[PDB]
RNA sequence: UGUUUGCAAUUUUUUAUAGUAUAUAUCAAAUCAUCUUUAUGCUAUUCAUAGACCUUGGGUACAGUAUAAAAAUUAUAUAUGUAUUAAUUUACAUAUAUUUUUUCUAAGAAAUUAGGUAAGAUUUUGUUUAUAGAGAAAUUAGAUGUAAAAAAAAAAUCUUAUGAGGGCGGAUCCGCUUCUAAUAUUUUUUUGUAGUUAUUAUUAUAAUAAUAAUCAUGUUUAUUACUUAAAAAGCUUAAUGGCUUAAUCUUGCCUUACUGUUUGAUUAACAACAAAUCUUA
């Protein structure tokens, strides 16, 4: 989030629009996923889905 | 940074209060005096003992 | 003014720069006021629990009359469950004259007085 | 039996208490002097810290309970003569005079949701906010039954004095914190003005009185004296007033600066202050009470006499 | 143990608390500022009367416990200090009073009164520690004041009744409440008609039972402890007021 | 202070040995710097 | 008076005082004290006592009777037993010299007492720490889905002690470091240690893989053993070594 | 500084002890 | 000898010994200004010592019911009386400043100071009940409820998995795929709901059943978790949106309100350009 309350992209991924009510009950957020056919919120218990962004 | 705050309380002494009914008891004070006589009190008092006769156009 | 120093001089004792410091006990020290605090605590435990028996002892003692009230028939010929009904009324109670002051003013002494007891008082 | 097999084999709570030749021999005094020279200090050098600075910094700070912390305070010194009658004498008599029966098998009563919700098959009353609380736009307490479960008793009071004459002559302020002191016996906080009246020449922002509480057995003696040494030789005094009571079980009144000044540690260096400067004071009583008649029952039991007015 | 808690943080409080200003409570050049500095070098400089002698500072100021047997902390010692300390020692110009002239104050009250001595039942000042049961005689079994419920009258407008009939009216006394604090049913004999008796618990303010002219055939009376009720009433009338008891 | 003045002498050395280390080791630095 | 007996303090206030149990100092109020604790303990071991002997007649009764069966006879000697370890705690949980052993690490870790308090310390400051490291360092959900530590564990490398999550040199991360584990529950179990670094970078599938750098299974370890050496694991002490330490490394650019 | 306090004290009191020495020979010579 | 004087008690580290890495002791730093004369003085008593009732003195006291044996001890200048000296040298006492032990005129009684960071607190507005002086209007104290011994087991419906490197087509790539695990969901099939204290009833103080209470080894001012509509208060200034799980408030330490260059955006800023805005390394 950005000072005036601008979200970007942290990473090279596909925007997404959702609800966790488990981190806030009453809360909407937006997420950058690495594979289009993800679904947010990841469920709590599953590892970390990240890339690594490296060149050799 | 919670500041822990300590207690100001000042010197405290222990004196025998009498009441006009001669009955004493300890009680925790400031003042130095170490006996305390009441000469009026709830045992002396109308509105404390409407049944007693004594003090009763 | 003159008073009044007086009176400021009994606030800059109460200062917090001027007030005693905090204990500074070694071990053994520090283990017997452990143990001092450890009993006395206990010893509330004590009292305490014993204190809230005597109060569900004195309540079961209630429960078990009013029960009882609750079924009785009469006197004569009066529905059963009167008494209980008016037993229950709570007439008076939360009222100025609810408890006589006579008996809330008197309380406890460590040594009684010249007259302990009031035998003479007529009605 | 091997459960007391797993206890601590060299007890020390089951030694012999000490004997006289050891008891005897026992002079700390002499130790010192004896010694001749300063023991060496132990290595273990832990002191309370002066700030909290969170759950996990390094240096923890200890309870209030250990003598060494800097919030410790001396255990309590006597036994009330107050606390030792309602626990007594009174403890039981309320619960036998307030007292409702309950049949054996009666079910518990649930509590009802305060805040409504919107119930209904318009497609509007799913997303709809609480209702506000009815009536009374803050939510009252509800009453608890005087059971042996639940016995009203004294919890603090505190001693408020508003003194307006204050912000100019600064002299009055700094009696009336020398009052409360004595009165009391902590360290009253000073306390300041909240609104302008231009009439009256109050300032806000200002320290215009100040403020004491009391907990526990200090709280049981000041209405030890107050009810059995103050209140009884004010001149032509009526009682507490029947209406005192915030709805929630805790009782207000105050006394007038010819009543303050009636107290044992006002009266006997009452040459030390000023004349014309002991204030009065706003006494409010917090109890355990959760209601406005078990407040008033509660003060009855201790020897308070309510006027109607 | 709480006489020796309550002088051992009597004490703590001594090395926590500021000291004591005199200036404040007492005029310099004065009569009582005069007898304060004679009694206070008395006690070695310590403003207190109950805590013996200690000093909260200097390099002796660690050995503040007090060991076994020590008669400082006992409640007869610090009555007779404070006692001792409430005799005025200098006359109203200044002059410090002899030793023979000072005028000792009353001493209190002792806690067993003659009563306790002598043992009479009959008395309500014996036992100043306990709660005392009026239990009467009738003509021979010992119990409460107890009588018919009248078809007009309830539980607690008949005990105040019988309460008047049996006691007399010479005694200031105050019904709890209408519940009844204890029953005791003797069921039928299938004959004979039970009974179904209902207490209601009663407190004495003031004032003497009295069974002139009582209109039951009651023969004496007394005022018994908790201890000395079981000793005189019957087994199972007793087992169905000991609930009633109280801690003391 | 007929065992302690041993045990005394043990502190005092252990003291007067770290404050000559303290001092030999602030004057290198001062040489250092 | 050789460091045998302990500080210079100790040596030294044992030369000048009198030989006197701690407790049996003539102090009034420590001895008022004492015996209310002493008349406390011995009601305690009176009721494991009554509690113990009320599990006999329920265990020498038939199922049947109970309404509940065998399923409702278990579930009332369970609350029982339970009952009876609180007893055990409680009457030594005054005792003063109880606390001096403990805190003086010469307690006995097979007594549910030392136990109590090694976990009640352990929880203090050393847990909050560790569950705070799993959080933020992502171990979860990333290693386990869930994870809740029970009991203590602290590595050292070469004499060294490690803060958990600490930045440590490639050379001082050469040798099989020591563990000092601590358990807090009783008997005797085998353990299995094992280290992985999730961190790999896989330039391949752009990702990373997950690599083990050490696993021993098969390792006694009791509530009165402290220190393990992973150098010495099938020479020393009982164990099968899966595989051997492998230097911590990581290569230049990679977080 | 207490030590101070202790030395420059046990001084002075050689020297009050000096005085009363000297003065005690006076007075038995008078 | 910093750290409370009766004895291995916080964290890390140094050094040394034993030891084959560990164990003990020691040292340093962090947390904290606890004040420390072992008596030199005082007190009591007694014995000398002056004579119209004095100075200065020597002894005695035996300390847990602690004690006379420290309830707080400094220096210096001037000057006087006693007294002493080679001397305003010494001792004593007053005459009175002046300094140290900070221990005596309340900053924890005083400012609305607004940013970085960390920790702590979480309805502060209004409404409302009550409250000496006190009134339409001054201060203070209040204004939701629940939980805190403890579960176990069977199947099913999905969804997930950097689970079994699953299998089959083309280890980790992809669509189909069974199994296992985890979260969630069924109103689901249930089983269990004790123990402790006490009461009542039966049975021979104990057992069994029922009823009631039960967060409690802990300074009851308990504490902790969750809950308490909306508006309002506060957040530099109008209005709008937002924040209560922090963007508010309190406190500690600070001054990144940094230097250079640079990434990707504002569906290619303002329907161009420029002055701009947010963000990255
Ligand atoms: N405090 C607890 O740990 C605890 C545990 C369970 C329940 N409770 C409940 O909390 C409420 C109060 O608990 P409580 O009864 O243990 O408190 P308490 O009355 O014993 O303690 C309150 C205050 O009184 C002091 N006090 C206690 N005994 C004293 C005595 N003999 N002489 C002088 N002062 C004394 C205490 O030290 C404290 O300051 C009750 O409802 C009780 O049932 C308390
Ligand atoms: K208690
Ligand atoms: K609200
Ligand atoms: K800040
Ligand atoms: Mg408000
Ligand atoms: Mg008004
Ligand atoms: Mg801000
Ligand atoms: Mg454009």
């Amino acid at each position: 989030m950005g000072r005036d309350h601008t979200i970007h992209a942290a990473v090279a991924g596909y925007v997404k629009y959702y609800r966790d009510p488990q981190l806030h009950p009453d809360r909407q957020y937006i997420g950058v996923v690495f594979n289009r056919n993800d679904k947010l919120p990841y469920p709590k218990d599953a590892p970390r889905k990240r890339k690594l962004g490296l060149v050799a | 940074a919670t500041f822990v705050p300590r207690h100001r309380r000042p010197y405290q002494f222990t004196q025998l209060v009498q009441l006009s009914d001669g009955s004493t008891f300890t009680v925790r004070t400031t003042m130095p005096t170490a006996l305390y006589k009441s000469a009026k009190d709830s045992r002396n008092h109308l509105l404390w003992q409407p049944s007693d006769k004594s003090l009763k156009a | 003014d003159p008073r009044i120093i007086n009176i400021l001089r009994h606030f800059a004792v109460l200062s917090p720069k001027r007030i005693p410091p905090p204990l500074r006990f070694g071990r053994n020290r520090y283990l017997r006021h452990w143990t001092i605090h450890r009993a006395w605590l206990l010893f509330r435990r004590q009292q305490r629990e014993q204190r809230e028996r005597i109060l569900m002892q004195q309540h079961q003692s209630m429960s078990n009359a009013c029960e009882e009230l609750r079924n009785t028939e009469g006197p004569g010929t009066r529905e059963t469950g009167y008494l209980y009904r008016v037993a229950m009324l709570k007439n008076g109670v939360y009222g100025l004259k609810s408890i006589p002051i006579e008996y809330a003013s008197r309380a406890l002494v460590e040594t009684p007085g010249r007259q302990a007891w009031n035998h003479e008082w007529k009605r | 039996i091997p459960d007391l097999a797993e206890l601590e084999t060299r007890s020390a709570l089951d030694a012999p208490i000490p004997s006289e030749e050891d008891k005897k021999e026992f002079r700390p005094w002499k130790r010192a002097a004896d010694r001749k020279a300063r023991l060496p200090s132990s290595r273990y050098q832990y002191h309370p810290p002066k700030y909290n600075r969170g759950p996990l910094h390094p240096i923890q700070s200890p309870p209030s309970s250990d003598p060494i912390a800097r919030d410790f305070v001396p255990g309590p010194f006597n036994m009330p003569r107050l606390k030792e009658t309602f626990r007594t004498v009174m403890a039981s008599d309320l619960m036998t005079l307030a007292y409702i029966h309950t049949p054996p098998g009666t079910p518990k009563k649930e509590p009802t949701e305060r805040l409504r919700a919107w119930e209904g098959d318009s497609p509007y009353f799913a997303n709809r906010a609480r209702r506000a609380p009815r009536g009374a736009p803050e939510l009252p307490i509800r009453e608890r039954d005087i059971s042996f479960r639940n016995i009203p008793e004294i919890k603090e009071i505190t001693v408020s004095t508003f003194v307006p004459l204050g912000l100019k002559n600064p002299d009055l302020l700094i009696v009336a914190r020398a009052v409360l002191l004595a009165m009391t016996g902590t360290m009253p906080e000073m306390t300041r003005s909240k609104n302008n009246v231009v009439q009256w020449q109050l300032q806000a922002n200002k320290p215009a009185g100040c403020k004491t509480t009391i907990y526990g057995n200090a709280a049981w003696e000041f209405m030890d004296r107050l009810i059995h040494l103050v209140l009884p030789r004010i001149k032509d005094w009526k009682g507490v007033p029947a209406s005192t009571g915030d709805g929630s079980g805790n009782v207000q009144f105050g006394l007038n600066p010819e009543d303050v000044q009636l107290f044992p540690e006002v009266e006997c260096n009452y040459d030390m202050y000023p004349a014309k400067m002991i204030p009065g004071c706003h006494i409010a009583i917090k109890t355990t009470a959760t209601s406005d008649r078990q407040a008033k029952l509660l003060l009855q039991s201790l020897g308070v006499p309510f006027y109607s007015n | 143990f709480e006489e020796s808690f309550y002088f051992y943080q009597k004490r703590l409080n001594e090395r926590l608390t500021a000291p004591f200003r005199k200036d404040f409570y007492f005029k310099k050049d004065t009569a009582a500022d005069l007898d304060w500095r004679i009694k206070l070098k008395e006690r070695h400089g310590v403003p207190a009367k109950d805590i013996g002698r200690y000093n909260p500072r200097g390099r002796m100021a660690w050995n503040d416990e007090v060991l076994v047997g020590s008669q400082t902390s006992s409640r007869k010692h610090m009555v007779e200090k404070l006692l001792a300390d409430a005799e005025m020692r200098v006359s109203e110009d200044g002059e410090e009073i002899p030793a023979e002239d000072r005028v000792p104050v009353e001493k209190p009250m002792p806690r067993r009164t003659e009563a306790d001595e002598k043992g009479d039942v009959k008395r309500l000042d014996r036992a100043l520690d306990k709660t005392l049961y009026l239990v009467v005689k009738k003509k021979a079994k010992w119990m409460f004041p107890t009588g018919v419920v009248p078809t007009d009258e309830g539980l607690h407008e008949t005990a105040a009744r019988i309460l008047a009939e049996s006691a007399g009216v010479n005694m200031n006394t105050w019904i709890v409440g209408r519940v009844p604090v204890a029953h005791h049913v003797v069921r039928p004999v299938f004959l004979k008609k039970g009974e179904k008796i209902f207490f209601l618990k009663g407190r004495i303010m003031a004032g003497q039972a009295d069974l002139t002219d009582n209109l039951h055939d009651l023969v004496d009376f007394k005022w018994l402890t908790q201890e000395e009720l079981r000793s005189t009433l019957a087994e199972e009338y007793f087992h169905s007021v000991k609930g009633m008891f109280a801690e003391r | 202070s007929s065992v302690i003045a041993e045990l005394i002498k043990e502190k005092l050395a252990a003291r007067a040995e770290y404050n000559a280390r303290q001092s030999a080791l602030r004057k290198l630095q001062q040489q250092k710097m | 008076g050789g460091p045998e007996l302990g500080s210079r303090r100790r040596r030294a206030a044992l030369a000048t005082t009198g030989n006197l149990p701690f407790e049996q100092l003539p102090y009034q109020c420590f001895q008022d004290a004492r015996k209310i604790l002493q008349q406390d303990r011995a009601a305690k071991i009176a009721q494991i006592v009554k509690e113990t002997e009320k599990i006999k007649l329920i265990e020498a009764r038939d199922a049947s009777e109970f309404e509940g069966g065998e399923a409702a006879k278990q579930t009332r000697i369970k609350s029982l037993r339970k009952y009876i370890e609180e007893l055990k705690i409680l009457a030594d949980i005054n005792d003063p010299e109880v606390k001096r052993r403990f805190e003086d690490g010469r307690g006995d870790m097979t007594k549910p007492v030392y136990r109590f308090m090694a976990e009640r310390r352990w929880r203090s400051m050393d847990y909050k720490i560790i569950a705070q490291r799993i959080s933020q360092f992502h171990v979860v959900p990333d290693l386990l889905p869930a994870f809740d530590p029970t009991m203590d564990v602290k590595l050292s490398f070469r004499g060294y002690q490690v803060s958990p999550g600490a930045i440590l040199d490639s050379r001082v991360t050469e040798v099989a470091p020591t563990l000092r584990m601590q358990v807090f529950d009783k008997g005797e179990r085998l353990l299995t240690v094992v280290v992985i670094d999730s961190d790999v970078p896989d330039v391949t599938h752009d990702n990373f893989k997950r690599r083990c750098h050490f696993l021993a299974a098969n390792i006694p370890w009791d509530p009165s053993k402290t220190v393990l050496s992973l150098r010495s694991v099938g020479d020393r002490v009982e164990g099968d070594v899966g595989k051997p330490w492998l230097p911590p490394f990581a290569q230049k650019g990679s977080p | 500084f207490l030590l101070g306090i202790k030395e420059r004290k046990l001084a002075k009191a050689d020297r009050r002890e000096e005085y009363r020495r000297r003065v005690r020979e006076k007075r038995e010579q008078r």
